[PDB]
């Protein structure tokens, strides 16, 4: 008892002093006696006799010591399980990034010394540390190892996610390496940074997996109005026809689109830009073929929607036409090239951090107009991702209070909000200083700005003033715009959100109910937590149309990618279907958010979905941007078109060669009828193998990734054991004739 | 050995007492948020007035 | 899993501990709003009025 | 053929001028003119608002004297008021805030110059002092009956425009007669000057004068309020003696709407003034 209490309090005070001295690496270092190290490391080594495979990395991490864990991984079984369990424990402790990066950059030196390098550790580290010195070795080891098949996975997912400007630097870092196996390394380095092969395969299986029903579109035509929901019908049509380039639905008649000269045609052409994407010739040619007669359209919304739609098409592409968009933006026109051209050019130049678009953007916002300054802010936030210019923040906040318009204040609000990414240790005094501003719009801009800065649940301090300004402030602007940052920082755990926002479900004012509905919409999206679903029933019935609209949107963001046999969704399916027939006795905006909510489930024909994080746990920047701008439809409804930037299709990839397409057929341990499609009305115990072939992989639930079983009789098999869904390649095991090459499609709606 | 079962055993029991303190904070949050729902329902009721 | 429950649980300790000052703010502010709306609906009742039956 | 989403900016100038003009809002018809500056299409800001002399005819185009209007506007031009007129306002007591044929005719005649022609009708006569909710009116084009009525974007603020939901006037006369949303604006000078001015309007001169008045009235006047307070306390306890019988018999359901608790809590709050001011007397006696 005595010995275990004195070593218990001795270890507690030991790690207490280790925490008190862990944040101060140099200067005023407190003296630590050596006998404490002896008696802590003595019983610690006694625990490290066999390590019991549970406390080695735990106590090794609690002591915050440098070489305490290097001797633990020396004699240890299942090294990948020890590094995967190690990083799993490290990612769940709410690190401050002061030591996590060092622990990772020192734990990546062990697998290079082993017989083979692993990819899960270099991915799970390179998604957090983002250091150039940790990739310069692995990019040049690909030539020394002379292994082509293993590099395609790491190249595909590193070029896929976890970085934008670090990729903009690694593309020239790999461009410098090589010639200014020479014949093979050239096609390797060229073909790995392409990134258009994913767009080609997505266009392929997504071009041959579409499923459309006449009941939905016919119901929209039955409930369409000429004033409000006209944009809801075309945005739902853009949702369901995204990626498939199916303009044949809009080729039925021209009297249903251009019947009114207003922003409805701009949202119709922008919705057309949401329909088709990833085209270098059919996009500009399709936009120019509409009226190549006089070069003078009576309605300029076709041109502005051509520039905004073109910016939607060429988002994050490597073959940008920005050089031509500067000479096209130089033309003097009335607010079409300014607003739509600023949005399209800024979206196409997102992450480039070019000073040219900064200069022309500033001279575009120097006209004091609220619309071109709103689009100028939306574009400046996108292009300034990670730049953090010195005079830009002070120039925008100085440009804010010297004008009376509100769209300029919200445009520069999102502009200074999106620019702040990864500035956790920097924007403390900036956001804390700008939180006491007299302007409520900028008060919302502080929370929207701190939203993306504190992603990952790394700061429990900002929630104090988020909820403190949500409850304490008298203006409902920061109250309904407050909890979006709470969901953006607490997006990691879906269970903990409804426990603390359940009080906000039925709040005092309807504004906190609506913003809380957005919070439940963003926090539980893509998950299966019923803690919001059981609370959706009180949200959908209230005399206020705000909580009904946000309740239908929040209900629409959860029912996506879900089967009926797992959970009883009949209640929200029926109450969601009764809104388009009950629209006669409902409000004009309630049916707008109703059918707009119905377009979410039918988006892409159940094939494409959304995701807040990647497979390795890192969060996608264009997904968070797309969902926050998607929630910014309250002030400006045409801003909802950025939802396509967050569409992440769920499927698998078994592509072995860049030009050869194999066929991989696995089997599932579940029932095939439970995973089928909920076929609607006409309105005129184990499967032998899966339905994924020629790799056209269909949708896949994240819970289905644990029940997949590769066949033992399969002719081909990759080198890496396929355990979780992602992007991998196929390894030719037979290395013989009859690779089963399949042809390619032909001209049509796509290229 | 006799540390993970005894030393970390009493450390885990102290963690269970910490779970009891989080049960006092837990149910204090529960009844405080239920009274918060009562005051919110009454002030919302006079708001309906 | 056995030893990870401590440090993993600490995140729940912070997430539940942060709600204390929050529910303090709600219970101190919503009653101020309760007397605001209470006096607002109280001052509606004016002395000049008509007497019926 | 184009329409946008306009919103009328209302500062405290036009508000307080419509409150003094509402105090002078006699049953007789009154006239007023709003001023401001047009910066863009979908925003309108009012700054200068004055009143007009009454006439036996009332609200009419003949009552508007062009030499008096242009004379006062010129006298505003020689001063630091370089703003053009943006609309005209008036009062409609009793019969509702709706617009008659004469008002829509002088509106049609006065909208030939300004395309916006903001119209505001203040009616503080039957409106309670709890709310000062005012609404701005607009004129629709007679040729837009074939197409949609109001092709106004940003339909979010219509939920805030649904607060005037009277079941006779808004949709009782909504044909050819619609409305527009209203927002406010306040800078830091109005916030601190008017906030500290109202707090001082509820405070004292030196702020130390009327404290000892109540601190020493606790011994002379409040003693009567404490004895009467105990008379109400005992006057409820005489029934609280009978409460444990019913509570000792039924225990199911509540039939008396009286709570007997919060009133006594308020009595304790009024009784705590002695405790809170005892330290005040301790400070006055000390130093
Ligand atoms: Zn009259």
């Amino acid at each position: 008892e005595y010995v275990e209490t004195i070593i218990a309090k001795c270890i507690d005070h030991y790690t207490k002093q280790c925490v008190e001295n862990a944040d101060l690496p140099e200067g005023e270092k407190k003296p630590i006696d050596q006998r404490l190290e002896g008696i802590v490391n003595k019983m610690f080594q006694r625990c490290l006799d066999d390590h019991k495979y549970k406390q080695a990395i735990g106590i090794a991490l609690e002591t915050r010591r440098l070489d305490v864990f290097e001797k633990t991984i020396l004699e240890s079984n299942d090294v990948p399980g020890m590094l995967a369990y190690s990083l799993k424990l490290c990612m769940s402790l709410m690190q401050n990034k002061q030591f996590r990066n060092k622990v990772l950059r020192v734990l990546v030196k062990i697998y290079m010394n082993l017989e083979k390098p692993d990819f899960i550790n270099v991915c799970q580290c390179l998604i957090f540390l983002d250091d150039p010195q940790a990739v310069s070795d692995i990019l040049e080891k690909l030539v020394k190892e002379d292994n082509l098949l293993m590099a395609y996975q790491i190249c595909f997912d590193l070029y896929e996610s976890a970085s934008q400007q670090f990729l903009s630097s690694v593309i020239q870092n790999l461009r410098t390496v090589g010639t200014p196996e020479p014949k093979d390394q050239t096609l390797k380095m060229i073909k790995i940074l392409s990134g258009e092969m994913a767009i080609e395969l997505h266009l392929q299986f997504l071009i041959r997996n579409n499923n459309t029903d006449l009941m939905i579109l016919k119901n929209t035509k039955d409930a369409v109005r000429n004033s409000v929901c006209h944009t809801a019908t075309v945005i739902a049509n853009s949702f369901m026809h995204c990626g498939t380039t199916s303009d044949q639905f809009l080729r039925d008649n021209l009297e249903w689109l251009a019947r009114a000269t207003n922003w409805a045609k701009f949202t119709a052409t922008a919705s057309l830009g949401v329909i088709h994407k990833g085209h270098e010739k059919e996009a500009l040619q399709l936009m120019a073929t509409y009226l190549p007669k006089d070069t003078s359209p009576g309605s300029a919304y076709q041109e502005g929607g051509g520039l905004y739609a073109l910016g939607l098409i060429h988002a994050n592409h490597g073959g940008d036409i920005i050089d031509y968009l500067l000479n096209q933006l130089k033309n003097a026109s009335n607010d079409i090239v300014r607003h739509g051209g600023s949005l399209g050019l800024g979206l196409a130049a997102m992450g480039t951090a070019r000073q040219d678009v900064y200069d022309l953007l500033k001279t575009n916002l120097y006209q004091d107009d609220a619309v071109t300054g709103e689009a100028a802010g939306l574009a400046l936030g996108l292009v300034m991702l990670g730049s953090k210019n010195a005079q830009a923040i002070e120039d925008m906040v100085g440009y804010a209070q010297e004008t009376q318009h509100e769209k300029i204040l919200r445009g520069l609000a999102v502009g200074i909000a999106l620019v702040m990414y990864g500035r956790m240790e920097e924007a403390d005094a900036l956001i804390e200083s700008l939180c006491r501003d007299k302007d409520p719009i900028l008060r919302r801009s502080g929370m929207y700005t701190v939203a993306m800065a504190y992603c990952g649940s790394g700061n429990n301090k900002a929630i104090r003033r988020l909820l403190h300004v949500a409850v304490s402030d008298v203006n409902d602007d920061v109250r309904r715009a407050a909890v979006e940052s709470l969901g953006f920082i607490l997006f990691r755990t879906p269970e903990q959100c409804p426990s603390v926002v359940s009080l906000l479900s039925e709040s005092y004012n309807p504004h906190v109910r609506y913003g809380a509905a957005m919070a439940l919409g963003i926090c539980c999206a893509g998950t299966g937590n019923k803690e919001a679903i059981n609370l959706l029933e009180p949200m959908t019935n209230d005399p206020v149309n705000y909580v009904r609209q946000g309740a239908l949107i929040a209900s629409a963001l959860i029912m996506i990618q879900q089967t009926e046999i797992t959970c009883p969704k009949v209640n929200q399916f029926r109450q969601l279907y009764s809104k388009v027939i009950n629209d006669k006795h409902d409000d004009v905006m309630a049916k707008f958010g109703a059918i707009l909510a119905q377009g979410i489930l039918d988006a892409g024909g159940h094939n494409v979905t959304i995701s807040l994080q990647s497979r390795t746990g890192h969060t996608h920047m264009p997904s968070v941007v797309g969902v926050l701008v998607f929630t910014q439809f309250w002030f400006w409804f045409p801003l909802s078109h950025f939802l396509s930037l967050a569409y992440t299709p769920t499927c698998v990839i078994g592509l072995n060669k860049d030009l050869k397409m194999p066929k991989v057929q696995y089997k599932s341990n579940c029932k095939p009828s439970t995973f089928a499609y909920p076929a609607p009305l006409e309105v005129p115990s184990i499967t032998a193998k899966a339905k994924k072939k020629e790799k056209n992989p269909a949708r896949v639930m994240p819970a289905q990734l644990k029940v997949l079983t590769m066949p033992e009789t399969c002719r081909y098999q990759p080198f890496k054991p396929l355990s979780i869904g992602g992007i991998i390649i196929l390894k030719d095991t037979s290395e013989d004739i009859e690779e089963l090459v399949e042809p390619v499609a032909a001209h049509g709606p796509k290229i | 050995l006799e540390e993970g079962k005894a030393g970390s055993g009493l450390r885990q029991y102290y963690l269970s007492k910490i779970e009891e303190l989080q049960l006092i904070v837990n149910d204090k949050s529960q009844n405080l948020r239920r009274l918060q729902a009562q005051r919110n329902e009454l002030n919302a009721k006079v708001r309906l007035l | 899993d056995l030893y990870s429950r401590y440090k993993k649980l600490q995140q729940e300790l912070e997430f539940l501990e942060v709600q204390e000052e929050y529910i303090k703010d709600e219970q101190k502010n919503l009653k101020k709003e309760f007397l605001h709306a209470q006096e607002e609906v109280k001052r509606i009742q004016s002395i000049p009025l008509v007497i019926g039956q | 053929a184009v329409d946008t989403a306009e919103q009328v900016y209302i500062s405290s100038l036009a508000l307080l001028k419509m409150l003094k003009h509402g105090r002078a809002g006699v049953p007789m018809e009154v006239m007023g003119l709003m001023l401001g500056e047009f910066v863009d299409d979908y925003t309108v800001r009012v700054i200068d608002v004055f009143a007009m002399p009454q006439s036996g005819t009332g609200v009419s185009v003949e009552a508007v004297d062009p030499v008096f209007q242009a004379k006062m506007l010129d006298m505003l031009k020689q001063t630091g008021r370089p703003e053009m007129v943006v609309g005209w306002y008036h009062s409609h007591p009793g019969f509702g805030c709706w617009l008659s044929g004469v008002d829509i005719n002088t509106q049609q005649s006065f909208e030939a110059l300004s395309e916006r022609a903001v119209a505001v009708v203040v009616d503080p006569i039957q409106s309670v002092k709890g709310k000062v909710v005012i609404d701005a009116f607009r004129l629709i084009n007679a040729n837009m009956m074939v197409l949609g009525h109001e092709p106004r974007q940003t339909t979010s603020n219509l939920g805030h425009l649904n607060k005037p939901s009277i079941q006779a006037l808004i949709h009782g006369l909504n044909r050819h007669y619609y409305s527009i949303t209203i927002n406010y604006r306040k800078n830091e000078l109005e916030q601190k000057m008017l906030l500290n001015l109202h707090k001082k309007s509820w405070m004292e001169g030196l702020t130390l004068q009327d404290y000892s008045e109540h601190c020493k009235h606790n011994e002379s006047v409040v003693k009567e309020m404490l004895e009467l307070a105990k008379n109400y306390n005992k006057a409820v306890e005489e029934e609280d003696k009978m409460t444990p019988e019913q509570l000792a018999i039924k225990n199911v359901g509540k039939q008396d709407p009286k709570r007997h608790l919060e009133e006594h809590v308020d009595v304790l709050m009024t009784s705590n003034i002695v405790q809170c001011l005892a330290a005040m007397l301790d400070t006055v006696v000390f130093k």
